[PDB]
């Protein structure tokens, strides 16, 4: 919840807070297998809004 | 006083809080206005407007400021 | 400060505000 500001700017707080310590979105790469699937299936199915 | 866990770095006015002592003025009861205290703690400055005590004086002071209300006034008859 | 109007009943004493129904013109 609670970080400091690596590089100290003149007339602002040394000390931020993240909102509700929440930090979504991280993930790791793909493998060969993994990605045939997301592929043979990007192939049967179509786009539509 | 830092206000904050703060890093090391530069003296930052946005960081630390000043820590001042105490303050005592003179004030003098005007002609209108009565003045009370002397600003210390416990003591503070404070003001009310003093009103004339002739006895006709229609106006009046409630707990919320001047009060002149129309119930009160002779009015004609 | 008191408004200078013409016709405002409230007046300055050493005392304090006055007001008094001498000022208020019933209509009569």
């Amino acid at each position: 919840t609670d970080g400091t500001l690596v590089t100290p700017v003149p007339g602002i707080s040394s000390a931020v807070t993240a909102y509700g310590g929440n930090f979504c979105g991280g993930s790791d790469e793909e493998e060969c297998e993994q990605f045939r699937t997301r592929y043979l299936q990007r192939l049967q199915y179509q786009p539509r809004f | 006083t830092a206000r904050t866990d703060l890093p090391p770095g530069p003296f930052d006015p946005a960081n630390w809080q000043e820590i001042s002592v105490e303050g005592l003025v003179e004030v003098v009861d005007s002609a209108t206005i009565d003045f009370t205290g002397t600003g210390a703690a416990g003591d503070p400055v404070s003001a009310d407007v003093k009103l004339d005590p002739d006895p006709d004086n229609l106006l009046s002071a409630t707990a919320n400021g001047l009060i002149l209300t129309a119930d009160n006034i002779p009015f004609p008859d």
